């Protein structure tokens, strides 16, 4: 439904058309990155975070914040800091 | 979820003060989103303050090589030198900067500012 | 005359810092090439020194050290020099030195050697005692890897236990071999019996498959007291073994592997819910004599691996059909079933599943995914 | 052509025609091979067996019986003879057989019925 | 639910502190006695009426009373005492 709805507001066109509009989804699966654009060198051994939309801030997901138990662990106002 | 951080405070021996610290998955990911709702891009310069990510050199002159050497960086904390008392905020943030390359963004007064 | 004593004095009773040792020899950390060859040639070096096996045996009883051989003993001499090496690199690597010397490989080490230093310090060289070496052997996992031949996860353990079974076996024959060479020692060898290292081993074969024929049997006093106890213990060691290979033997990935085109003939790809009844009716309908084009390849596509009746519906319909196995959704998958020179491309989606639309996205996602990949191909696919 | 259908026909037809298959031509091949003799030792130890004997032996070294009124008198056959046993008892102990087991029993009452008139 | 609320009740802040209330409690599962107290050598393998508390009489359970029938069959105490 996320892919569907991310793909239907991109290509729905007004009376100026639909590219302009700005999206962020909510995902589970990161390999279902590369349906949400489609000018991108899809690849599905690459990580997240060097991922066109995951660059360009249109893109979010809960697996990016195992790090932060690492890092509040090191530093222990990082978390109060956030 | 968000309705039991309550239920984990009210432990006898829990003393958030001292460090023992909750990591709360919904709040932190809808505060993120909610934030870039302000300002689009926060949520993923957030995220990328934190995988202990090393620097990688692209010679291609693409935006890989841009957005690669941004995510290289990272964030601590750390006491500062005893030199700065009587001067300004913005003054040893400029100070900083300019000597060291070196940016501040919060103090401890507690208190966060 | 048989002069153990020396062998087991030598063995039994026994019981510049950094500029060489972590440069060459590397095992735990495993860095350097150095060490990578350093280990390729232990493990070479011991299937060399254990090759000699039953034409070393048949070949007339151990005597005096000879100038003129088949093969000359000097290798075997420096064999001993490179172990005792490795005994010293491993003795100023110890670490714990009681470890040390309760560790197998320092005692296999301390027992194999001392007799080629026997064979050095005194021309008495014994033939036997020189053959149950597979504990050498019996990890050629790690070299696999090493040389990538194999590096799926359900091979290694089935290779290490294949390993450990042909090495426990073989030096079970060769200790076995060793008694019907001894005799009894307080009979002086009176009652001994004389068999070829062959014998033994289809000997530990029949006893090994609980059938036992009975031509040769186990002479020796001792050597009866041993199988007594091999019994015991090496079927409970096999009946405990089998559960951890029969689904390795089971689980192994059928219809894998890429597609080889064959050119001047088209292929349609077809990939979604495929069961028997479904793919009946494409058959029966794509394949009809009347209809006479239908010289092109129905290549198929799923995630699961088939089962049921399908590989014989596939086997009966040989150069019709194919099959492979991997999910639409995956690039890599998708250049391995090379749909980039496909005629077109079907789809078969369920019609029974009690939610539609969820079915009917999917069937959507499989459209993005293709399109994405090659935009060009034509797509027939069915909706709810 | 032409064979009453039930589907045991079809389960005789990929299990027993495979193992008679397998088991005459194993029978064959021990008899040329054990009646050939010793390739490099001038062919002394030829023994002389037969068909009979060669399957009835056979037979012994399948299942598990152990009986040692006729074997293997020359290295290359007991070696071979080793060969069959890890052959045999792989594929055709956990290949095949389960189908047999999975067979069971033919069905129970499948009769039919006659009337007799008059009732 | 019966544990966190004994817990509560006992860290309760007062202009004075909540460890000092009076509080008994009801458990089902005598091996979660335990979690109950924390100034103690909680240890599993001591029996159910040797624990801090039980032996406090700030715990109780409906286990304890399967000796009634044993205890009863010699003698006349619940027809009256109790």
């Amino acid at each position: 439904e996320c892919i569907l709805a991310s793909l239907n507001i991109k290509s729905m066109q007004f009376d100026t058309t639909g590219v302009n509009i700005p999206i962020i989804t909510e995902l589970v699966n990161d390999t279902n990155v590369q349906f949400l654009d489609q000018d991108d060198d899809d690849d599905p051994d690459t990580e997240l975070y060097l991922t066109q939309p995951f660059a360009c801030g249109t893109a979010f997901a809960v697996s990016v914040l195992d790090s932060l138990m690492s890092a509040t662990y090191f530093n222990d106002n990082i978390l109060t800091l956030i | 979820q968000y309705h039991n951080k309550a239920h984990l405070l009210n432990i006898p021996s829990w003393n958030w003060k001292e460090g023992d610290d909750a990591i709360c998955l919904a709040e932190l990911k809808l505060g993120f989103i909610a934030q870039s709702c302000l300002a689009q891009g926060l949520s993923t310069m957030l995220a990328n303050l934190f995988s202990m990510r090393s620097f990688i050199k692209i010679e291609e002159d693409t935006w890989q090589k841009y957005y690669l050497e941004g995510v290289s960086n990272e964030m601590y904390t750390e006491y500062l030198s005893s030199a700065f008392v009587g001067l300004s905020f913005p003054t040893v943030c400029e100070l900083c900067f300019v000597k060291l390359k070196l940016l501040m963004i919060a103090i401890e007064y507690s208190r966060i500012l | 005359q048989r002069m153990w004593w020396a062998f087991l004095a030598s063995s039994m009773v026994t019981f510049w810092m950094t500029s060489v040792k972590d440069w060459a020899g590397v095992m735990i950390s495993a860095q350097t090439l150095t060490g990578r060859v350093l280990v390729v040639l232990v493990f070479a070096l011991s299937i060399g020194a254990l090759v000699i096996y039953f034409i070393d045996s048949s070949n007339p009883i151990e005597s005096c050290q000879n100038f003129y051989k088949d093969f000359t003993l000097q290798i075997d001499m420096a064999f001993n020099v490179f172990f005792l090496l490795y005994f010293g690199l491993r003795f100023i690597a110890a670490n714990d030195k009681l470890w040390f010397w309760l560790e197998v490989n320092s005692v296999v080490d301390f027992f194999t050697v001392p007799p080629v230093f026997v064979s050095v310090y005194l021309n008495r060289s014994w033939l036997g005692l020189r053959f149950l070496r597979a504990l050498r052997l019996i990890q050629f996992s790690e070299i696999l890897q090493f040389l990538n031949i194999l590096k799926t996860s359900n091979s290694i353990k089935l290779v290490n236990l294949l390993s450990i079974f042909i090495s426990t076996w073989l030096t079970a024959a060769g200790f076995i071999h060793l008694v019907e060479n001894s005799g009894d020692p307080w009979e002086n060898f009176q009652n001994n019996q004389a068999l070829t290292y062959w014998e033994c081993v289809y000997l530990l074969m029949v006893t090994m498959s609980t059938v036992g024929y009975g031509d040769v049997y186990a002479k020796t006093t001792l050597g009866r007291l041993f199988m007594v106890f091999f019994i015991l213990g090496g079927l409970a060691m096999f009946a405990s073994y089998v559960p951890e290979i029969i689904e390795l033997i089971g689980n192994r990935k059928k219809y894998g592997g890429s597609y080889s085109a064959v050119s001047g003939r088209k292929h349609i790809v077809v990939c979604g819910h495929i069961t028997l009844e479904s793919v009946s009716n494409f058959l029966k309908d794509f394949l009809h004599k009347d209809r006479d084009d239908v010289n092109v390849e129905i290549v198929f596509l799923h995630n699961i691996s088939p089962n049921l009746e399908l590989e014989a519906l596939f086997k009966r319909h040989f150069t019709q059909v194919e099959f492979y196995q991997g999910s639409v959704l995956n690039p890599h998958d998708l250049a391995r079933v090379k749909i980039e020179s496909a005629d077109a491309c079907l789809i078969l989606a369920n019609k029974y599943c009690a939610d539609p639309d969820a079915e009917d996205a999917s069937n959507i996602m499989r459209v993005i995914s293709i399109k994405n990949y090659h935009p060009k191909i034509r797509i027939i696919t069915q909706m709810l």
